[PDB]
């Protein structure tokens, strides 16, 4: 056996749940980035 | 047999893949950031261009590197032949030595030949040492597929 | 805060494998035991997923990056919008290559029998596809990106003058060289791969 | 062959299947939808016709929505490692081709209503860039339905 | 160059099609063979300024008229492609206008001292240095009641650091001084800026324009202090800024720069403003050398630069076509060809 | 009492407290480009 | 070993994460797009009224969660399968992420569109338009959701 | 096996958790909002109490927070079982976590509603009505857990 | 029911009872003291008057004292895991929500220090809105003098 | 044995570092920022001097607080120790520090901003003191609880 | 069990440690007081001995660590207890990360007490006062560890 | 249980890295270095193969962990002992993370030195001497990789 | 058990590290120190013979690491006592992130002290001053690294 407690599929739900969270994380950056041009909205 | 396990595959397919991935992300590397500079001398001078295309294709030449050393791996792994571990590791280390080593002879020659090829459009006499230091900085790769070959032959 | 995770994340790893390597059980922490009982079936899937999903991740990276600069350049040349296209379709070609990897990766994905499921050839037939989708996505997004970069130079020195686009159209055939080459190595890799049986 | 954890796999590739779609729709409509509201204060009268990259981002997001209907009609309590990795795959493709192809429309959406506005020869040009950019939500829409295909054989 | 074109895709390319609207020096030869200053109104209508002055009608057209006209269309691309910026972009885009703005402070507070005007002397102000409070600096003389009243919601308000007020209202002598103090503290909070934030191929070819602005500042605050001013130079060295190539060895020696001497011997140890001081104009090789370090700004892609190197070189054609529109009205063509050309 | 465009009457408000430190009662009615009022 | 002991935790964190990334999404998209409607109703508050609707489209984000996350939770038990705390954790994470999209399209789009709607006021119809697209966004995550949870408990053993 | 050892581990990180992310929430909404109010009561000082809604909201999150983290602790209980820990940490989240969201949306949108409403006096309405939308997600929150923690002693064996 | 490991969740809680109290009440005390250095060099008279957000930061030090006092008085050799871990909860209980209310506290005291000499009436306005940023702590406070008033309740 | 393992001084080793280990970088801090402003406002006012030395006293005992509680878990470790003794010390070790270096932190922002200023206006000197008083009552008071954790280390241990 | 064969790795760490840590706080003590120095005196070199001290009392919390680090060296043996690793490595971090922190104080002070003695004469006496009060932390750390290492073999079995 | 079956995985990652650190550390300094060539150069073209010497001399650090890395590969085998592998992983990291830090010291020394010795002749006699006191780096290393490699296969067994 | 397989793992990157981070404190030496001589001797090259000090001196302390790395790697052995293994890491790490320490010292008061040489000539004896005490700290921890290895195989049994 691989572990009692760090199984077989545990082992594997936390790398599918990495691979997943790690490219939400990526996405979730690239939306935290983004402004809004104001001069192109104001009168001035 | 102790000696030959049946996840020794998994190291030498990530062999293959640390050949050919970071090679090509070298030569990519070293294509792109001069392709840049190539390309800021468009307007200022465009009679410099097809002559500094040098930098690209030494650049080319590393992906060529990675090639070859992924093809011989990858022609070393059969389902039906027998496979050790001793195999895996050692085609996980060669392609992990010329991975790195396009990486970075990628690195420097984007580097160089996009800062040669933008001052060169001032002083035409530059372009023997800009071939020279490409030439430098191009055997970085050679090192490593030589290290590659010698270790791919050693392995098996 | 990244950075103290990672420095976080690092010293929970040295004391765990020093905890238990000093107490006689470092052989418990075994990557080969996990490569051997892990199911084949992700390795496949999780390949030929990441494979058409990392093409298409350069393939769209470098499609913004030239096509806003040509839109950026266009606006006083208007008559690059239209020529500098293959720009976008040099870039583009390394999603159909990931497209066309994958499904003949997915071919080789059937129903392996549990009585020799973990065998020699449903493993290493796992093992295989992970490692050429991983060498083919990973390489058509360097490739996109290459692509998309020195097609966005060409679309403001296509702008410059007319007689430069021919002179650095150049760099993108040299750039596209490499999603060709993850193709061809892609190809190799899976080539000896059985399916699941 | 079809253990207790099989349907943790089917259910996070249903749940990344519209998540990861749905961010890359989002940032395709906010990013260019910035472009349509900057554009459209000198010169309204492009309102309707700049509409396009919302619309195209929002058919990233139908086809994250296909992926992820289709994906949680296969889910089962007592389905197998193949059926559970499988749909992890359907959806990842999906996921990570949206994502792309919505960040991408929205990059070239916004570039393209502001390029329209002061050319107007740039409208042909963005949608022609615009299309190239929303087939990679195909691309990956095929391996999807492809390897729905393969769920229960 | 991977994460650029995000934000600044549109944005270069726009900027990099405005470069192309360069004169270059056939297009400046073909101004100096014009006989009128309507003939240089035909000959720059053929150029990408084409129908600027569309409506003057060869009556109402003089050599200033073209220098008002020329550069408002260089401000109005200025503020089109500025509203167009967003996040680190704007805030580049901002901080250049600053410096436009403490020359705009500096003409508004000499124009209340001289009891001039108050529509008159705005309307000599820069329009890239606007803030909503520039014409209410005509309501007080002495520099704390203009910078506790008006000054502190400007973005100006950082640089009053080292501004010390000894209850001396003001003559001309130190509003001058207040200038190039306020000009010394923003050269050293926008060169801090653009190492912090802005990325690596706009960082190292923007710190080298950056930093020849505080060179030529300096050389102009060390030489301008022989004839009009009789100042310490512990209260010089407050005035010099410090971030360029000349600071750490060489602004000492301009410091305490008493004689022309002091300073073309201070200037002969550096390497490339050596030289500059012995024949010829001076304000002619440091607009040479600003339009010599605009010109490889261009060469590198991917950069925020650019912007900085178009506006740049935008004004040197409007400086260049206002010197040749001078020439020919005044039928003086002995210096015509006095243009500055690296396009 | 006087007219005043209505976006300079924050500013104009913060002006002349400012320069009148407080001693002043500031309203402001809009007249119904926009203007605006101020006592 | 089908009911395990640890299996509602993954559908206690599907009931709570369902109305906590709908909550975050419908906050931005509150707060970004309600600092447009502070900054542009101090000159022009006869559209103080009209401007609201990104706030209100914002809102209907964090509805969608709360729908969500009671049908979740009048599905959870002692002794539920762990295939009911996997589809209860998908259908959470299904509205929430997805709704934290729509809430960040909203809030952006809100605040770039109130802005422009002061200077031409036939922008606010566009805008709108856009943000039709930028909820059903948060409507697709719904219908994900409700679909997952019809699945949750139908033949579970 | 069933109610074991650790099971108020969750229960009482939970009890923990819906006050301590509400009141970061609430703390935002308090700070946030009070600069706005420290200010632009300074020019005008005679709207302090009129200006007091977004710090009164955010408090208001807070005494949700409090009203759950004091019914999660009354549940609490050695061999208690691991279903109720589970359940008494999910809604300490759902209060929590989302009350941290509603704050951040109640002190950033009343920052800007201070500023605004001392130029013009018809935006006050509209700032309180864009807080109460703001306010309704930590309400959203305390629907939840309160729905939540109905069912963490509900026939549990 | 009762490990050996029980006291060390304990002690944890007894710990971050006053740290976490402690780095709120020092964020107040420096945000405050930075408002009150430099809104009083003008304004010496009303320095004793802008002492009260220094003030309000260690009340919420005192409220961290109190539990931490509690949690001490409460832990042992031989005691339950329940006990530990409500200790442990009641704990960051206080201790996480002080630090909130630390700063919390400190913000709106520099904020409203530096506008106070301006306009003497919004005195009345920053002493309520730390009214409401002092209560932040004095219901983690509640919540961790009702947690530790059950761990040790009905406990075998 | 069980209640009293091999590994257990561990964490009394760990609780006697720490209490000196985060109190020095605290009172370190307050030392260092405080002292700028020293040496910064003695170049034109420098009569004033050996009174603008108490944000630098007053971070100095809380150096002092740490090594009193690191002195008293010194010694109360021991080979055959409990386990719940190390995890006190543990406690009470960390309660001195992590609150101490917060207490440093307050009183080195605090004070040079105090003596930054106090060199201005005279009547400041009695205002930094008091504020100076509540930043240091911080490290006071897990002084207190690791005091009060230490009287329990081995107390009712078997 | 009382003496392990690991052992020695905690003695060998804290051995390390003692030394490691103060090196690097002497070199940052060392290099910007250097940097104060190397700039202070270009124009008055007549302070340069007078200067030195900072440096002098940076390099003292170096030699607080080469003492520990030589009696722990001459207390590490084979068969050692566990408990004598433990103190040994406490010991070592006790003396290291208090001379890191007195190093950076010392750093700090040193250049802003040469920067600023150039001008002020009588500063010099200050910038002592506040470097004895910076190199005591080093000093109470020594204190500390030479406590520890008197009782990791005291009653050991 | 001497040799097991992983331990070449030690010695095949020790030859990876004397390729890989190696080269990074050679690129660094031929890239920054050639740089500072292409730069000064460009008025001052009859100094353009003077200025190689730092380029060459970051060459030699990339020879220096080719030669270290082909005599590792040589002594790897399949019945190799743990020893072994970890002699040459210490032996690979030995010349790989030291020739880094040589190509890190010659880009940075090169670049300026080629700058400096366009404006001043008599300069690069003392850039020559700076990068052999920086190339000595990568020659220590060699050093030790050297005299360690020859002791992994000297009294190994089993 | 008193000698296991893994023992020499700790020797070897001890006897690999004593380099590595050495080295890479006398690179940071030799490159922040040289190029303040390339960027002051374009003035003064008649200077640069004796403002090269700060190079050799970060020269020096890689050669403390050489040493130390040589009489690691010549104690090395395939059955070696952990405790040995052990010693020669504590060995290794005291001089190679304390020599780390003086190069980083090195570098910083080098570039300092031969701008400032320049200047005023009587400020060449304070910076061989300074750069003394920032050269010791890793004579220091070669002090401590050949305490260590003397009693690395001194009383080993199995």
């Amino acid at each position: 056996i691989l572990s009692s407690i760090w199984t077989e599929g545990l082992l594997m739900c936390l790398i599918v749940s990495a691979l997943l969270l790690f490219i939400l994380i990526v996405a979730l950056s690239w939306i935290s980035n983004l402004d809004i041009t104001y001069g192109a909205l104001e009168k001035s | 047999n102790i000696y030959a396990p049946l996840y020794a595959p998994f190291f030498g397919f990530a062999g293959c893949a640390a050949a050919m991935v970071l090679s090509c992300l070298g030569a990519a590397i070293g294509t792109a950031k001069s392709g840049i500079g190539i390309a800021g001398i468009g307007t200022f001078k465009p009679e410099l261009i097809m002559k500094s295309l040098i930098p690209v294709v030494m650049s080319g030449i590393l992906a060529i590197y990675g090639l070859v050393v992924a093809v011989l791996i990858a022609g070393n792994l059969s389902p039906t032949e027998d496979y050790t571990l001793f195999n895996g590791f050692m085609h996980l280390s060669c392609g992990l030595c010329v991975g790195f080593a396009c990486l970075s002879s990628g690195y420097a020659i984007g580097m160089v030949g996009d800062v040669g090829v933008r001052k060169y459009m001032h002083q035409p006499r530059l372009f023997v040492g800009i071939v020279l230091i490409l030439i430098f900085s191009e055997v970085l790769g050679l090192y490593g597929m030589i290290v590659a070959l010698i270790l791919n032959t050693r392995g098996s | 805060f990244s950075h103290f995770l990672y420095y976080l994340v690092l010293i929970v790893v040295i004391v765990y494998g020093l905890y238990k390597l000093f107490t006689g059980h470092g052989s418990d922490i075994n990557f080969g035991k996990f490569l051997l009982r892990t199911s084949p079936y992700m390795w496949a899937n999780l390949g030929i997923a990441l494979c058409v999903g990392l093409s298409v991740v350069g393939a769209a990276w470098g499609i913004f990056i030239t096509g806003s600069s040509m839109i950026g350049a266009g606006v006083r040349a208007p008559r690059i919008t239209t020529k500098n296209l293959i720009s976008i379709i040099f870039c583009e070609v390394v999603a159909i290559y990931g497209l066309i990897i994958a499904i003949v990766f997915s071919s080789k994905l059937t129903v392996a029998t549990a009585e020799n499921m973990y065998s020699k050839s449903n493993l290493y037939t796992g093992y295989s596809l992970f490692w050429a989708g991983i060498t083919v996505g990973a390489s058509n997004l360097i490739c996109g990106i290459a692509v998309g970069i020195t097609g966005a130079t060409a679309a403001i020195s296509d702008a410059a003058d007319s007689a430069l686009f021919v002179k650095i159209l150049v760099i993108e055939i040299f750039g596209s060289i490499l999603g060709l080459l993850g193709l061809i190595v892609g190809l190799l890799m899976a080539g000896k791969a059985s399916e699941f049986q | 062959l079809c253990p207790v954890y099989a349907p943790f796999f089917g259910a996070i590739g249903c749940a990344s299947a519209i998540i990861f779609t749905s961010l890359g729709a989002a940032y395709g409509t906010a990013k260019s939808g910035v472009g349509i509201c900057a554009t459209c204060v000198l010169r309204p009268d492009l309102l309707f016709k700049n509409i396009v990259p919302v619309i195209m981002a929002g058919i990233i997001a139908i086809y994250g929505l296909v992926v992820s209907v289709l994906v949680c009609y296969s889910l089962g309590q007592k389905q197998a490692l193949y059926t559970g990795f499988i749909q992890l795959g359907a959806g990842l493709s999906v996921g990570l081709s949206g994502l792309a192809a919505g960040f991408a429309i929205g990059i070239v959406g916004d570039a393209g209503v502001r390029g329209s506005s002061q050319q107007p020869r740039l409208f042909v040009g963005m949608i022609l860039i615009l299309i190239f950019a929303e087939v990679l939500g195909l691309y990956g829409l095929i391996v999807a339905l492809l390897l729905n295909s393969r769920a229960t054989q | 160059g991977v994460y650029f074109n995000i934000d600044n895709g549109f944005i270069e390319g726009v900027v990099r099609g405005y470069r192309n609207g360069l004169l270059s020096n056939n297009q400046y030869i073909n101004l100096t063979q014009c006989d009128t200053l309507e003939d240089l109104k035909l000959q720059l209508s053929s150029t990408d300024y084409g129908n600027f002055l569309s409506s003057v009608s060869s009556e109402s057209l003089t050599t200033s008229l073209i220098q008002e006209y020329a550069s408002s269309k260089l401000y109005h691309e200025f503020n089109y492609i500025r509203d167009q910026s967003s996040g680190s972009t704007r805030k580049f885009m901002d901080y250049i206008t600053y410096g436009y703005m403490i020359d705009n402070v500096a003409l508004m507070i000499t124009g209340t001292i001289h009891d001039r005007d108050k529509g008159e002397i705005l309307q000599r102000c820069h329009p890239l240095g606007w803030f909503d409070t520039l014409p209410t600096l005509s309501v007080a003389t002495d520099l704390e009641s203009l910078y506790e009243t008006v000054l502190v919601d400007t973005p100006l308000a950082p640089y009053f650091k080292n501004c010390f007020d000894t209850a001396e209202e003001l003559d001309d002598m130190n509003i001058e001084i207040i200038r190039n103090k306020l000009y010394k503290a923003y050269l050293e909070d926008f060169y801090n800026f653009v190492t912090e934030e802005i990325p690596e191929p706009a960082k190292e070819c923007m710190q080298t324009l950056l930093g020849f602005e505080a060179d030529r500042r300096s050389i102009n605050i060390a030489l301008n202090s022989l004839q009009s001013s009789d100042i310490d130079p512990d209260l010089k060295s407050d005035l010099l800024p410090n971030i360029g190539k000349l600071y750490p060895l060489a602004t000492f020696h301009l410091a305490q720069a008493q004689d022309f001497e002091g300073v073309r011997a201070a200037l002969a140890n550096v390497y490339e403003y050596r030289g500059f001081l012995e024949t010829g104009n001076l304000e002619d090789h440091f607009y040479q050398l600003e339009m010599e370090l605009c010109r490889d700004a261009f060469t590198q892609q991917f950069a925020i630069s650019t912007v900085w190197a178009w506006m740049k070189s935008k004004e040197q054609e409007v400086r260049n076509i206002t010197w040749i529109a001078e020439c020919i009205a005044q039928n003086q063509r002995e210096r015509i060809n006095n243009y500055i050309s690296v396009y | 009492t006087g007219s005043i465009r209505r976006t300079k009457v924050d500013i104009l408000n913060r002006i002349l407290w400012r320069l009148l430190r407080g001693n002043l009662i500031f309203q402001n009615f809009p007249i119904e480009v926009e203007k605006d009022c101020f006592i």
